[PDB]
Formats: structure tokens, C-alpha cells, sequence
């Protein structure tokens, strides 16, 4: 292993506090508490005979202007998640990328039905979410599979940032721990006691709820 | 449960509780599904059990498989040329107004509401209550004493009774579990009854499975649930049971 | 006004008489197939006309049709439905 789990199992760390993606590999090696986050996965995208003729021509002018009004009114009035076929078999145009050595890549590798996607994201994996956001802001990217809350805060920050529709794999973020330790029961009880009252709403007022 | 017994290979048999509904520590004694598991007359309780700190000290709850909360539901020659130019400009303005018109044609605060924190304290007396002896009633008493005291005269006894009383106008707002009131909203006759906002949840928690204290199965019981989300069986199952009609 | 705002086949004359109209038409199919066999046994002259418009693959017919080098392509029904979608 490497990263946060590589450091925690080496003993150099004691308790991982971060947006930790709860999955099946981690639960076998290390312990968790109740997740403090609720969200799924989505995509970030960027955004007197003459008198008879005279009256007849007056009627003609009226019908012509009515038709012009009708046509001007008609002129002035009249991807979607993973289920995009153009992303089922992508090309060099639609560029969807994800973070290298992140939990999402392992999650997509688990389901071999998205092997071609695993064979496409491998060529454009970026180290950090900031790199992907900057590259897609330069319109060098076209899609970015990532968490919902982070991309929502980013869309609040940057008005050109837009999300898709599908909300799938509704997991949570929790606190990674060491193995069975008395730093578990009271920790999970504290997390639950924080969730029950208005503390989470206050923290959202601080960072999550606010818009830019 | 059918999915559960398949992979851990344990046998079982069901029966229905006779005393209590969901659990109430009366004189220090718990009843319902929780009360039996404390008495160990049963080893597992499955149903609609709300995870909270108070109930987590007598039993153990496995990882929740569905997210819910507490919600409230309510019932839904140059001069002549210049004049001609002005008339043309007015027709243009008129056209813009019409086209724009056709285009446009083609195109409560919450629990802490003033009417809630000050119920029956406004020109129009308001009304709202909930079913007693439940987890939601316990939460209200421990965070808003006066608000809990007000609801004592609007206590219901069932989901249907609250829906009908709300339909008849005898009640103005009904507070109950978030997960089930979502089900009734999408399956009511018409779409007359709705929840506050686009779906707002207070005090997020989960539904859990009650197990006898310090069981040796809790390691294996929850590990199966995590396998369900990773593979994705809940999506099909929830569409089978929890889908709705109204949008 | 508001309501208004809210609002042949194989035996075609151009087919049975190909290149017999002011605008010469063009159409062909892949040889050595079941479809080619059926045409020769029901319309000899129509089969004879297509000899100069014979293709060699599904993609080639689609691109040639896109480029305008061909006007109509005759092939199996099941697969051409797949390519259309
Ligand atoms: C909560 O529990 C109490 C006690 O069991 C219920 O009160 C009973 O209500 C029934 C029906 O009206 C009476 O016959 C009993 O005599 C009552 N007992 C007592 C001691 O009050 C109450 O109805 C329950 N509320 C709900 C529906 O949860
Ligand atoms: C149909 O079959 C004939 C005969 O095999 C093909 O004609 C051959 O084409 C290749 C490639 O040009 C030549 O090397 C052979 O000498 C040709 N043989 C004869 C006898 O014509 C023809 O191309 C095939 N057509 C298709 C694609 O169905």
C-alpha cells in the first residue's frame, strides 16, 4: 500500500482524518466510525379602380406583417451521466479523467464492465483535483468523475463549472482509524452526537452552505 | 434478510411483537423490538429501527443500509417621414413585447419557523403533531421543550390517519419519519400532499438492525451489507419498493 | 396563431429505370452475398445496373454515401439498422 494507508500502517500516523472514501478493501485492513458525509459521484463540466387594389394591398400588408410577427416569435421562442454512449466507447474528443491512485479508479476497475473506461482514464490520470480543475478550466478536459460536494463548492466558486444529472454510488466519508482500540467507541459516539444536533449545519454555514 | 442468511448460512424463524411498537425505556425498561433483544428472547430485530445515541447503549446497530431523518409533510414632408419612422419603431417595440410575452408563457422557513417556535401565537392558530412513543417524539422533547409540549394535543396514531386528517383540513402539518413520508408522497391519491422544500432532512442518521449485545456476528453481519452497496443490489431493490409516482 | 406556433421502395421508377432520368442515380451492393443473389433472380436488368457500384464493406458504403459518391446502398436489414443508430 501507499498514501494515507501506507503511512498509517507504517506507524508514522495514528488516525486519518480526511474525506475518506469507505470501501471494502479499507474495512479489512483498518477500522472506521460512522461516516460524517453523505454524497455520491458525478461529473464536472464547463459552460376609383385603384382604391380596390389599395385596400387589397393593405390587407396584404397586414397579413405579411402578421406572418413576420409569427416567424419572429418562432425564431425567438422555439452527456447526462455515465449512460452516454459516446462515453461508453470514447474517442480523443470527449476527455474524461480521474485522479491517479484514487478510490474511484479502484471502484471502476472492480466492475470489469467499464474496462474500456479503465483503458481510457489510464492515459489521462491527474495527481490532484486542482490539476484536473485547472485543465478543464483551460478546456483541455471535457469531463471529470469526482465527488458531489467538492464539485458543488467548485461550481459555487466558478460559475462556468457545471455538474451532470446522475447521482450514483451513494457512499460516505468517515474517519480512518487503527485496529481495534478504545479510540473507536467514544469517537463514533461523538460523531453521532455531532450529527444529531445543529453542529453540522453550523459547519456547513462556515464552508459548505456558502456560495460564491 | 433473504440476501443476508444466504452468505453467512444461519437459520431463523420470525414472529411478531405484541408489546410496544419500536422501543420505549419506561421505568428503565425497554419494550418492542429493542426490549426483547435486551432480554435476549430474540437474537436479531429487523424492521424500521432508528439509530440514536440512547438506543446504542443497550444493543448494537450494524452499518445502516438506508439514509433517512425527521421531516414534516403538509398538503399542497420630412416631419411626416419622421412620424412614419416613429410608428415603425413602435411596431418594433410592440413586436418585441409580444414575442417576449409568448416566450415567458412558453417558459415555510423550516423546523425553526416562527409559526413553529411560536405555535398558535399568530392571528391564524396553527396545528401540528406526531405519533407518540417514537424516536421522533423523543428527539423533540430533548431539543425543544415548549414545542414538544404544544404537540401534545395533536398526537396521531397512524400514517393513514395523519394523511386523511391533513386532507380533511383537521391538521395543518404532520411530522414523522423522513423515509416513509417520502413513500406516501409518491403514492398518495394525486399529489396533494408534499414535504417541506425539495426534500430537507434534519438530524441525518440511519436505519439499523438490532443485535444482541457484543455478538460475534456483528463483524460478519455488517460486512455483507457493504458488499451490497459495492455490487449495487439496493438500487434495484429500492426501485421495487421505494419508487413513487408524483415528481 | 398560438396553436400554429405550438405545432417509394424497391420498385421505384428511379430504381426500375436507373440512370433513365434527367439526374443519373447511383446505387450498388457488396458482391458474392445472399442479397446479390436475390436481385439477380428477380430483376435481371436492375442487377446488371448495379455492377458498376459494387462496394466491399459496410464502412466504405457509409463513407461513400456521406461523401456523395453514392446515392443509395442496399445491404442486410439487421446490420444497417445497427449502423443507423
Ligand atoms: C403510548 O403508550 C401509552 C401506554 O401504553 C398508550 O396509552 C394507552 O392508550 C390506550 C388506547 O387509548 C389505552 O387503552 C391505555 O389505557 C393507555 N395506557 C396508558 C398508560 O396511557 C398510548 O396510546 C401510546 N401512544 C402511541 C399511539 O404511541
Ligand atoms: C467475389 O469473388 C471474386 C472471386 O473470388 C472476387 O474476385 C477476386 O478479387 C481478388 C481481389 O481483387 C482478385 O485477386 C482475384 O483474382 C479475383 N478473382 C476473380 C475470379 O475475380 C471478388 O473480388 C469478390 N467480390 C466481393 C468482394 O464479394
Amino acid at each position: 500500500w501507499n498514501g494515507m494507508m501506507g503511512e498509517l500502517l507504517s506507524g508514522q500516523a495514528d488516525m486519518i482524518v480526511a474525506p475518506l472514501t469507505i470501501n471494502n478493501e479499507r474495512a479489512q485492513y483498518i477500522e472506521f466510525s460512522k461516516p460524517f458525509k453523505y454524497q455520491g459521484l458525478t461529473i464536472l463540466v464547463k459552460k376609383f379602380s385603384a382604391r380596390i387594389l389599395g385596400m387589397v394591398w393593405a390587407g396584404f400588408a397586414m397579413i405579411i406583417v402578421a406572418s413576420y410577427t409569427a416567424n419572429l416569435a418562432a425564431f425567438l421562442v422555439l452527456i447526462t451521466g455515465i449512460n452516454d454512449p459516446r462515453l461508453r466507447n470514447p474517442s480523443d474528443k470527449f476527455i474524461y479523467a480521474t485522479v491517479k491512485q484514487s478510490s474511484v479508479d479502484i471502484y471502476f476497475r472492480r466492475q470489469v464492465e467499464l474496462s474500456t473506461m479503465y483503458r481510457h482514464m489510464e492515459k489521462h490520470n491527474y495527481e490532484s483535483a486542482a490539476e484536473a480543475i485547472q485543465a478543464v478550466r483551460d478546456n483541455k478536459l471535457h469531463a471529470f468523475i469526482w465527488d458531489s460536494a467538492v464539485l458543488e463548492f467548485e461550481a459555487s466558486q466558478k460559475c462556468d463549472l457545471v455538474t451532470t444529472g446522475e447521482l450514483f454510488f451513494r457512499s460516505g466519508f468517515g474517519i480512518g482509524m487503527r485496529k481495534d482500540s478504545p479510540w473507536k467507541q467514544n469517537v463514533s459516539l461523538s460523531i453521532l452526537k455531532s450529527h444529531e444536533n445543529g453542529f453540522m449545519e453550523d459547519l456547513d454555514k462556515t464552508w459548505v452552505r456558502y456560495q460564491e | 434478510l433473504k440476501k443476508i442468511s444466504k452468505s453467512v448460512k444461519f437459520t431463523y424463524d420470525l414472529y411478531l411483537v405484541t408489546n410496544g411498537k419500536h422501543g420505549k425505556k419506561i421505568n428503565g425498561t425497554w419494550n418492542g423490538m429493542i426490549g426483547e433483544v435486551v432480554m435476549k428472547r430474540a437474537y436479531m430485530a429487523v424492521g424500521s429501527l432508528t439509530i440514536n445515541e440512547e438506543r446504542s447503549e443497550v444493543v448494537d446497530f450494524s452499518v445502516p443500509f438506508i439514509e433517512t431523518g425527521i421531516s414534516v409533510m403538509v398538503s399542497r414632408t420630412t416631419s411626416k417621414i419622421m412620424v412614419s419612422v416613429w410608428a415603425f419603431f413602435a411596431v418594433i417595440f410592440l413586436a418585441s413585447y409580444t414575442a417576449n410575452l409568448a416566450a415567458f408563457m412558453i417558459q415555510v422557513s423550516g423546523l425553526s419557523d416562527k409559526k413553529f417556535q411560536r405555535p398558535n401565537d399568530f392571528s391564524p392558530p396553527f396545528r401540528f403533531g406526531t405519533v407518540p412513543n417514537g424516536s421522533t417524539e423523543r428527539n423533540i422533547r430533548n431539543n425543544y421543550a415548549e414545542m414538544h409540549a404544544y404537540m401534545g394535543k395533536f398526537n396521531q396514531r397512524g400514517v393513514d390517519d395523519a394523511l386523511l386528517s391533513l386532507k380533511t383540513g383537521k391538521l395543518d402539518a404532520f411530522i414523522y419519519d423522513a423515509a416513509v413520508l417520502n413513500y406516501m408522497a409518491g403514492r398518495d391519491e394525486g399529489c396533494k400532499l408534499v414535504t417541506i422544500g425539495s426534500g430537507k432532512v434534519f438530524a441525518s442518521t440511519g436505519y439499523g438492525i438490532a443485535i444482541q449485545k457484543d455478538s460475534g456476528w456483528k463483524r460478519q453481519v455488517d460486512l455483507a451489507i457493504l458488499q451490497l452497496f459495492g455490487d449495487g443490489e439496493m438500487e434495484e431493490l429500492e426501485a421495487l419498493w421505494l419508487t413513487g409516482i408524483c415528481h
